[PDB]
RNA sequence: ACUCAACACGGGGAAACUCACCAGGUCCAGACACAAUAAGGAUUGACAGAUUGAGAGCUCUUUCUUGAUUUUGUGGGUGGUGGUGCAUGGCCGUUCUUAGUUGGUGGAGUGAUUUGUCUGCUUAAUUGCGAUAACGAACGAGACCUUAACCUACUAAAUAGUGGUGCUAGCAUUUGCUGGUUAUCCACUUCUUAGAGGGACUAUCGGUUUCAAGCCGAUGGAAGUUUGAGGCAAUAACAGGUCUGUGAUGCCCUUAGACGUUCUGGGCCGCACGCGCGCUACACUGACGGAGCCAGCGAGUCUAACCUUGGCCGAGAGGUCUUGGUAAUCUUGUGAAACUCCGUCGUGCUGGGGAUAGAGCAUUGUAAUUAUUGCUCUUCAACGAGGAAUUCCUAGUAAGCGCAAGUCAUCAGC
């Protein structure tokens, strides 16, 4: 098979991988996967905030997920390895927060109360700014779209890319299908990798006190 | 063959039809009330930090 | 047995050149550290695979387009060394995301 | 046109203020000088600013 | 209960949603454009011009 | 639905044996990828068990994903005839 | 879908499929629970006729096959390109890619609120200068990111390329000049590739203005119209479009004689006519014939029939025997078109124009009839520069010109 084909290949394997733990891996809290593709095996990694009852049981409900893996894609049982691995950062999580946005909405936290709730959680941890969007129906009839915005975050050009992530979630309920729009800045100041500011920020040093005059005063 | 359209229902478009309309109840049951909005910040700060304390405690 | 000097090209392929140029870099510099016969990294045209669609789901709104990229870094290393030592050269050097191909030249 | 935005004239007057001893009236030693004493992430960005602090050092 | 379904529009469908209509094809992906924007990002094709 | 009493059991024995079924949204396909039985017996066989609480599915990229319950564990168990000791492949350390 | 913001748009180029519509025929793919019915068979099946377009045991004739799966009622599901985009999500279009938006501290006001956020000049720009009860900031603009133009400077390379040599053919004697042999080989990296870095900041000078922001001239420079082009794009809105992209979805309708699904055939193309985007034209700056002969972006098959070279058959369309290529390697130097030369015509609906139409021969496909498409001969219409109107556009741009991709078995005036 030609490279054109191949990487593309695996591009639709990642994304029918993200987009089946999403509802598969829903409770338990799934926050994104990486992939790292070797000779003999590949690497999986379900990154997720609940990572105790995702395993559990020596293993009795969870590589029921690598034997629906191996059956479709027609991978042998040594190859595919996955792995459960503790989330960094529960607050930068856009995903994490549009899925806990879901659970309060679920039990019947009124939209106020839940909006400004993750709103002032992500706010806290870190986080240079936040959005959340709710829209939909609620209640009433006709519909309406409600914004809960808190600190600072940019909009346009590659910056964007960068720093804040995004995330959307759809969740069912008795009148009709509201929908989720979490976005997270994340502060340039703890970046791990890539640049440490934003393109605009100049930072200038100040220069040290001369004193003026002097004499020769030489030295050897 | 040469009569255009006659329009399509656009010069009452922005008046309801159904004859139905939202109450300030049902609104505010739905989306939250203005008069009730420190009662609902409030409580926001106490289920910030309820999850807060939870998230600590991982050592 | 072992100790035959055979001639290889490793083929490197990756979609992040960052990633890309560090394998490429650790191989060239592995080479350098045990003398072995290196021809560098060739370069290959990078192959950029263009879809090109409506912007919009349906019908409507002016006839707007959205062009997305897939931009594929291909470079082989051309190495002469004994099998045991390219075994070596080459297990060290996965990164994620760097699809790295071994081609013994028969002639 | 060329018309200069607040990032590149702030910035100008923000040099000047400190280091009016050292730069000169000329833009090639200036640009060089501005990597050392301001963190600037672009590079464009940087021969804008020293680009300008020369425009108001001919001023001077 | 069945009938040719070698070639056309009744063969091929969308891997996601089984539409037959608006596929892309190239480099075999195999669906529909609407999905494809959804999933562009995630597969590994970004906007950049 | 009437199905053949060999053909179900084979779907009920490889849903026992492995703990899951993948099977492709396509009712006309004459043999199952894993299974030597009709593709729609494999669909409505296992609708049938999770109309009942026995096996849970899932459904995207039309596949259909099922694993196997608890519940479902103790009707296989008695409907085959097998004697406690043998579990299903998900209670082998899985792990993923 | 119906002003801009419907009408070569739904990636909507429908032979079947697609498919929703029409005439007809199957299958249930009717979960589950309960009872009925019940193994002295609940219930599937099927030759041959009959029946039907049909080798659909659908139904009928008839008498086997099967061994509890189900059938039959009752609730209750499932599916729906059924309805409502004025019940919704997401996405996208538009206002607007215009320049717009907000708060901190201070001032004004009992207050809602306001000033900041402005007379003027300037900018592509709420871009800036300056004025100044405001001061200093943020989002948007800008910066950024991708791309395109320079870098005898680096980094290397037969999957790029050159110069001698190994070699070998002809012309010519003067060593030559012009070509084969892609690793027989050596050496370079200018051209080519892409990886780091550099380069432009209106540089420098002269004018002209609140001698401010700027603007204009001239010289260098690869480049001096935001360096050229995009991408991303605030606060918000609209009863904009989409339930026919979706196992995104509320409610309603329907659910075995189905609005589920599937098979056969038809239809979406049907033609007194009105409108929109286009292609080809009206010729002499042109048509026609020979000859010359130069791109760039592309894409391409492993268990699948993909891009196709070369040879041979054919007037042509094509056929046919092999081969390279999973691709900077082979197709492909995509020897593209306009154009370039030398011929042929001579102002006439002409040799401009190629509609309509007849006959034949191929190709794809289960199927080409209501011509899929191509090719050969024949037929040779309107149209002599387009009324009232009205669109797009300022530099490698307009316009002329063809090529690849998408769709695609086949079919481009898109
Ligand atoms: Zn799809």
């Amino acid at each position: 098979i030609s490279k054109k084909r191949k990487l593309v290949a695996d591009g639709v394997f990642y994304a029918e991988l993200n987009e089946f733990f999403t509802r598969e891996l829903a409770e338990e809290g799934y926050s994104g996967v990486e992939v790292r593709v070797t000779p003999t095996k590949t690497e999986v990694i379900i990154r997720a905030t609940r990572t105790q009852d995702v395993l559990g049981e020596n293993g009795r409900r969870i590589n029921e997920l690598t034997l629906l893996v191996q059956k479709r894609f027609k991978y042998a049982p040594g190859t595919i390895v996955l792995y459960a691995e503790r989330v960094q950062d529960r607050g930068l999580s856009a995903v994490a927060q549009a899925e806990s946005m879901k659970f309060k909405l679920l039990n019947g936290l009124a939209i106020r109360r839940a909006a400004y709730g993750v709103v002032r959680y992500v706010m806290e941890s870190g986080a240079k700014g936040c959005e959340v969007v709710v829209s939909g129906k609620l209640r009433a009839a006709r519909a309406k779209a409600m914004k809960f915005a808190d600190g600072f975050l940019i909009h346009s050009g590659q910056p964007v890319n960068d720093f804040i992530d995004t995330a959307t979630r759809h969740v069912l309920m008795r009148q009709g299908v509201l929908g989720i729009k979490v976005k997270i800045m994340r502060d340039p100041a703890k970046s791990r990798t890539g640049p440490k500011a934003l393109p605009d920020a100049v930072t200038i040093i100040e220069p040290k006190e001369e004193e003026p005059i002097l004499a020769p005063s030489v030295k050897d | 063959a040469t009569t255009k359209k006659s329009n399509t229902r656009r010069a009452t478009d922005r008046h309801s039809r159904t004859g139905k309309t939202d109450t300030k109840k049902k609104v505010n049951q739905g989306w939250g009330d203005d008069k009730k909005e420190l009662s609902a910040e409030k409580e926001a700060q106490a289920d910030a930090a309820a999850e807060i304390a939870e998230d600590a405690a991982e050592a | 047995q072992q100790q035959q000097i055979i001639k290889i090209r490793i083929t490197l392929t990756s979609t992040k050149v960052k990633q890309l140029e560090n394998v490429s870099s650790n191989i060239v510099k592995n080479a350098e550290q045990h003398n072995l016969v290196k021809k560098g990294p060739v370069r290959l045209p990078t192959k950029v695979l263009k879809i090109s669609t409506r912007k919009t789901p349906n019908g409507e709104g002016s006839k707007t387009w959205e062009t997305y990229e897939m931009r594929i870094h291909k470079r082989y290393i051309d190495l002469e060394a004994p099998v045991q030592i390219v075994k070596r050269i080459t297990q060290i050097t996965i990164e994620p995301g760097v699809d790295v191909e071994v081609v013994v030249a028969s002639n | 046109g060329r018309v200069r935005t607040k990032t590149v004239k702030r910035a100008s007057k923000a040099l000047i203020e400190r280091y009016y001893p050292k730069l000169t009236l000329d833009f090639q030693t200036n640009k060089r000088l501005c990597d050392e004493i301001a963190t600037i992430q672009s590079k464009r960005l940087r021969n804008k600013i020293a680009g300008y602090t020369t425009h108001l050092m001919k001023r001077i | 209960f069945s009938h040719p379904r070698r070639y056309g529009k009744g063969s091929r469908q969308c891997r996601v949603c089984s539409s037959h209509t608006g596929l892309i094809r190239k480099y075999g992906l195999n669906i529909c454009r609407q999905c494809f924007r959804e999933k562009a990002n995630d597969i590994g094709f970004n906007k950049f011009r | 639905m009437l199905m053949p009493k060999e053909d179900r059991n084979k779907i009920h024995q490889y849903l026992f044996q492995e703990g899951v079924v993948v099977a492709k949204k396509d009712f006309n396909q004459a043999k199952h990828e894993e299974i030597d039985t009709k593709n729609l017996y494999v669909i409505k066989a296992l609708q049938s068990l999770t109309s009942k609480g026995y096996v849970k599915t899932q459904f995207s990229w039309q596949y259909y994903y099922y694993t196997l319950t608890e519940e479902g564990v103790e009707y296989l168990r008695e409907y085959l005839n097998l004697p406690e000791h043998i579990v299903p492949a998900t209670y082998i350390q899985e792990r993923n």
